[PDB]
C-alpha cells in the first residue's frame, strides 16, 4: 500500500538524540581509598587528546589516595550567581551647557555593550535568556543631590522618540514612564525576556537585510534586531532649563538565567559596542609572560 | 493565580522564588537546583571509553 | 575505533586512522518539532538528494600557514541541490557532519585544530591603531567554499583566544595519530528557521598549533581537504531563486 | 496605618540584594523557548573543558604569538635535561592565563579541588622518548635536578600510539580552600611546581625531524570548586568604548 522507505523512514523525528544527562551536583565529588596498582593491560594515565575529549583520568589512579568527604557547595557558580549582580550598562549626561544633550532631555540606545566588564561576562555564552532588574543612580556630577524630578521613558522600537523636553511623547499614554526625583532613593524596575528570539544573541554572524552587501553598508554586519529593545529617554519634567547638571547611570542585574555555546573569553580591549574589532597593532598575549620556559 | 510569564518558564529546573505582583518575571531571582552535565562539553564522545583503556583501539 | 565509514545519501567516506567521532553538545541533528515552529506552511525534507558528502576545495599545508575557516550555511549555498534548495526558501534548517581529511607519513609531524565555533563573527584590526571603525567585507566575512586565511589566528581574527577553542565542539588532528576529523553539528540557533543566505551559524576553523615539518625529500605537498553533509535539512517559505 | 519603624540599610541600592521590583509591562509574555543546544547549567561544566595551557609564555613578538601554544623537544645528550617548568597556580598571572579553568577563577576568589593537565606529542609516529612530568608540593624549591623532581607526585610518561598522557595534580592544602596567589603573602595559597623532564631520551631514526613539540591542555577535576564571586584583575577597556 505503501512504499517501504516511507514507513521506515525516519525524516520528522523532532526529538533530539541526547547523548548525556544531567545529574544532582549539590556538592563537590568526594575523593575514595586508592591503592597502589601494578597490571598491564589498563592505562588510566594515557589518552588521547586528537579525540576532542578532555582526560577522564581521576586522582586515583594517579596516586594512592585517602577518602575525603566533600562538602563543599556547588551553587555559587550557577548562571544566576553569577548573573545576577547588578553592574554599570549605561550612563547618560544632562549638562547645563554643552554639545551632549543640552536641551534637558537624552535618548540612550538601551545596549549593554558599552561597559568592559559586564560586557565580558555575557559574552561568556552565545545565547541568553533572562528578566532583567534596572537600577536608575542619578545625580550632579559632584555626586551632590539635588531636588530635581525627572521622567524616565521606555521606548520600544516603533513608538516615537521624544524631540525636546516638551514632546507630546512624554505624555506615556501607553510607553512605561517612571517619575522620580533625585531626592528620593535610585529607581528600580522589573524587565521580562523582550526579544522576538527565543533568546539574546552577543553575537550574530550574519546580516539582518537581503541584497548586494557594498562597503558602505557593511556597519549592519553582525547588527541582529532581536536585540535591539529600543530607546531609554530622560528629561526634566519641566518646560524650562533645570538650574543643575545631571547623570544617570544605569546598572543591570540578570534573573532567572539561561545560557547557551560558551566561547573564548575576550582576549583583547574592547574598542566599539556593534562589533569584536580589536586593534591590530596593539595585540597583547593573553597573559604575562617570562624570560624562559625553564625557569620561574 | 498569576501570570507565568518568567524566562525560565517551562524549564527542567526547579526554582524557589518571592514575589508580591501578578507578573512572575518581577520574582526574586532565588535558588536553584544544582544539576550538572560536564560531559555535554568534556566528553561529547559517540562511542564513549573507559579510563582504564586506551583511547584508540 | 581507528577505522570508520560514514555513509549518508549516495557518498560513503572511509578512514583507517580515525579518533572517534565528535557529538557536538551531546545531540543528534533533528527536525524541528510542532511546538518550536512557527512558518505555518509545510516544509521540503528533500532527504538524500541534499544530504549526502560534498567536497569542496583543497588547502595547501605549509611549514608557514596560519589557519583557514569556513562559514557554514555559507559554503554550500552554490553547491549542489542544497544550494538550490537553500536559494529558492526563505527559511532553512539542518545540522552537519563534518569530516575533515589530511594524511602525510610515518615520517612527517605536525598538529591541526579543528573547532566548530558558533556564531563566528569577524572583527578587523580596526586600522592597527584601533580609532577607526573599520568592517570585515562581504568576500571576507562569507568567504563561500573556497574559506578564507586568518590573518591573527592567536586572536581568531574577532579577539578572542584561540587557546580557548576548544570549549566548543572540537577534534585534532594529529599526524602521528590520525589522519581526519569528524564532528557532527546539530542546528543550532535562537530560531527554529533561519536564511541560508544572510545568517551563518557556525564557522569551521582549521589551525595549525603545532607547524607542519618533515626532511627534504618527503612529499612537500600536503593538503587538508574538507568534506561536509547536511542532516536534517528542512527549508519553508517558497518563492523565486534568490542568490544574497 | 500598620505601625512599622525602618531600619539602617533603608534606602540604600545593595548591587548583589536580590529582591522584587515592579514589572513595567502588566500581563506580557514572553517568547517560547526553543530547544537550544549546549545549554549551560553551572559554570564548573566549563571548568572541567580542556583548554590549551600557554607553558611557552615567552614570544611576545607580533609575529611569534602562535608559539606560546607549544614547547618543544628534542635529542639531548642523555642526563635527564630539564625541558620546561611552571606554577601549577590556577588563578595567577603565567601559563594557566591562557585557559579557560583560569579565567573563570578570575571571577572567583577561592576554588577547591585538584587540577589535571594533560600533554599532547606531536612529533612524527617514528620518534619515541620518555618524559617525567613531576609536581613539587607546596614549599618544595624549584627541584634543581630530576632526582630531585622525582621525589614527588610525578608520572613517566612513554610516547607511542596514545599522544596524550595526564599529570594529576591532586588536591594536596593544608586550608579547604585556596585564595589566588600572587608574588610576597598570598604565596600562602601557591600550589607548588610542575617541571617536566627527559627520562631516557628524544629518539629518531634518519629523515625525521630533531626538534618535535607538546600541547598542553588544562582542567579541573570533578572535586574542583569555586566560591566567593569578585571581579576579574584586569578591564579590557582603556577609554570609552564608543
Ligand atoms: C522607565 C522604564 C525603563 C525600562 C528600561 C527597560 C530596558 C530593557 C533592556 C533590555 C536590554 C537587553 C540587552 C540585550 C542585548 C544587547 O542590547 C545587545 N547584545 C547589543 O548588541
Ligand atoms: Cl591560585
Ligand atoms: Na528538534
Ligand atoms: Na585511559
Ligand atoms: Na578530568
Ligand atoms: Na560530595
Ligand atoms: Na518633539
Ligand atoms: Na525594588
Amino acid at each position: 500500500d505503501r512504499v517501504a522507505d516511507v514507513i521506515e523512514s525516519s525524516i520528522g523525528d523532532s526529538v533530539s538524540r541526547a547523548l548525556t544527562q544531567a545529574l544532582p551536583a549539590p556538592t563537590g565529588q568526594n575523593t575514595q581509598v586508592s591503592s597502589h596498582r601494578l597490571d598491564t593491560g589498563e592505562v588510566p594515565a594515557l589518552q588521547a587528546a586528537e579525540i576532542g575529549a578532555s582526560s577522564n583520568t581521576s586522582d586515583e589512579s594517579m596516586i594512592e589516595t585517602r577518602c575525603v568527604l566533600n562538602s563543599h557547595s556547588t551553587a555559587e557558580t550557577t548562571l544566576d550567581s553569577f548573573f545576577s549582580r547588578a553592574g554599570l550598562v549605561g550612563e547618560i549626561d544632562l549638562p547645563l551647557e554643552g554639545t551632549t544633550n543640552p536641551n534637558g532631555y537624552a535618548n540612550w540606545d538601551i545596549d549593554i555593550t558599552g561597559y568592559a566588564q559586564m560586557r565580558r561576562k555575557v559574552e561568556l555564552f552565545t545565547y541568553m535568556r533572562f528578566d532583567a532588574e534596572f537600577t536608575f543612580v542619578a545625580c550632579t556630577p559632584t555626586g551632590q543631590v539635588v531636588p530635581q524630578l525627572l521622567q524616565y521613558m521606555f521606548v520600544p522600537p516603533g513608538a516615537p522618540k521624544p524631540e525636546s523636553r516638551e514632546s507630546l511623547a512624554w505624555q506615556t499614554a501607553t510607553n512605561p514612564s517612571v517619575f522620580v526625583k533625585l531626592t528620593d532613593p535610585p529607581a528600580q524596575v522589573s524587565v521580562p525576556f523582550m526579544s522576538p528570539a527565543s533568546a539574546y544573541q552577543w553575537f550574530y554572524d550574519g546580516y539582518p537585510t537581503f541584497g548586494e552587501h557594498k562597503q558602505e553598508k557593511d556597519l549592519e554586519y553582525g547588527a541582529c534586531p532581536n536585540n535591539m529593545m529600543g530607546t531609554f529617554s530622560v528629561r526634566n519634567v519641566g518646560s524650562s532649563k533645570s538650574k543643575y547638571p545631571l547623570v544617570v547611570r544605569i546598572y543591570m542585574r540578570m534573573k532567572h538565567v539561561r545560557a547557551w555555546i560558551p566561547r573564548p573569553m575576550r582576549n583583547q580591549n574592547y574598542l566599539f559596542k556593534a562589533n569584536p574589532n580589536y586593534a591590530g597593532n596593539s595585540i597583547k598575549p593573553t597573559g604575562t609572560s617570562r624570560t624562559a620556559i625553564t625557569t620561574l | 493565580h498569576e501570570n507565568s510569564n518568567s524566562a525560565t518558564e517551562g524549564s527542567t529546573i526547579n526554582y524557589t522564588t518571592i514575589n508580591y505582583y501578578k507578573d512572575s518575571y518581577a520574582a526574586t531571582a532565588g535558588k536553584q537546583s544544582l544539576k550538572q552535565d560536564p560531559d555535554k562539553f568534556a566528553n561529547p564522545v559517540k562511542d564513549i571509553f573507559t579510563e582504564m583503556a586506551a583511547p584508540l583501539k | 575505533d581507528r577505522v570508520a565509514q560514514l555513509t549518508i545519501g549516495n557518498s560513503t567516506i572511509t578512514t583507517q586512522e580515525a579518533a572517534n567521532i565528535i557529538v557536538g553538545y551531546g545531540e543528534w541533528p533533528s527536525y524541528c518539532s510542532d511546538d518550536d515552529a512557527t512558518a505555518v506552511d509545510k516544509p521540503t525534507r528533500p532527504d538524500v538528494s541534499v544530504n549526502r558528502f560534498y567536497t569542496l576545495d583543497t588547502k595547501l599545508w605549509e611549514k608557514s600557514s596560519k589557519g583557514w575557516y569556513w562559514k557554514f550555511p555559507d559554503v554550500l549555498t552554490e553547491t549542489g541541490v542544497f544550494g538550490q534548495n537553500a536559494q529558492f526558501h526563505y527559511l532553512y534548517r539542518s545540522g552537519f557532519c563534518i569530516h575533515v581529511q589530511c594524511n602525510a607519513s610515518k615520517f612527517h609531524q605536525g598538529a591541526l585544530l579543528v573547532a566548530i565555533l558558533p556564531e563566528y563573527v569577524i572583527g578587523t584590526v580596526a586600522g592597527g591603531t584601533g580609532t577607526e571603525d573599520s568592517h570585515p567585507p562581504y568576500k571576507q566575512t562569507q568567504p563561500g567554499a573556497d574559506g578564507f586565511e586568518l590573518q591573527h589566528p592567536y586572536v581568531l581574527d574577532a579577539g578572542i583566544p584561540i587557546s580557548q577553542l576548544t570549549v566548543c565542539p572540537h577534534q585534532w588532528i594529529n599526524l602521528r595519530t590520525n589522519n581526519c576529523a569528524t564532528i557532527i553539528v546539530p542546528y543550532m540557533n535562537t530560531l527554529p528557521f533561519d536564511s541560508a543566505l544572510n545568517h551563518c551559524n557556525f564557522g569551521l576553523l582549521v589551525v595549525p598549533i603545532s607547524p607542519l615539518d618533515f626532511d627534504q625529500g618527503a612529499t612537500p605537498v600536503i593538503p587538508i581537504t574538507i568534506t561536509l553533509a547536511p542532516m536534517c535539512s528542512e527549508f519553508a517559505g517558497l518563492r523565486q531563486a534568490v542568490t544574497q | 496605618g500598620f505601625p512599622t519603624e525602618p531600619k539602617p540599610g533603608t534606602n540604600q541600592f545593595l548591587t548583589t540584594d536580590d529582591g522584587v521590583s515592579a514589572p513595567i509591562l502588566p500581563n506580557f509574555h514572553p517568547t517560547p523557548c526553543i530547544h537550544i543546544p549546549g545549554e549551560v547549567r553551572n559554570l564548573l561544566e566549563l571548568c572541567q573543558v580542556e583548554t590549551i595551557l600557554e607553558v611557552n609564555n615567552v614570544p611576545t613578538n607580533a609575529t611569534s604569538l602562535m608559539e606560546r601554544l607549544r614547547f618543544p623537544v628534542s635529542a639531548q645528550a642523555g642526563k635527564g635535561e630539564l625541558c620546561a617548568v611552571f606554577r601549577a597556580d590556577p588563578g595567577r598571572d603565567g601559563p594557566w592565563q591562557s585557559t579557560m579553568l583560569g579565567q573563570l577563577c578570575g571571577y572567583y576568589t577561592q576554588w577547591s579541588g585538584s587540577l589535571e593537565v594533560t600533554f599532547m606529542f606531536t612529533g612524527s609516529f617514528m620518534a619515541t622518548g620518555k618524559m617525567l612530568i613531576a609536581y613539587t608540593p607546596p614549599g618544595g624549591p624549584l627541584p634543581k635536578d630530576r632526582a630531585t623532581a622525582m621525589l614527588g607526585t610525578h608520572v613517566i610518561w612513554d610516547f607511542g600510539l596514545q599522544s596524550s598522557v595526564t599529570l594529576v595534580i591532586p588536591w594536596i592544602s593544608n586550608t579547604h580552600y585556596r585564595a589566588h596567589a600572587r608574588d610576597g603573602v598570598f604565596d600562602y595559597y601557591t600550589t607548588g611546581l610542575v617541571s617536566i623532564w627527559y627520562q631516557t631520551n628524544y629518539v629518531v631514526p634518519i629523515g625525521a625531524p630533531n626538534t618535535a613539540y607538546i600541547i598542553a591542555l588544562a582542567a579541573a577535576q570533578k572535586n574542583f570548586t569555586m566560591k566567593l564571586c569578585k571581579d576579574t584583575s584586569h578591564i579590557l577597556q582603556t577609554a570609552s568604548i564608543q
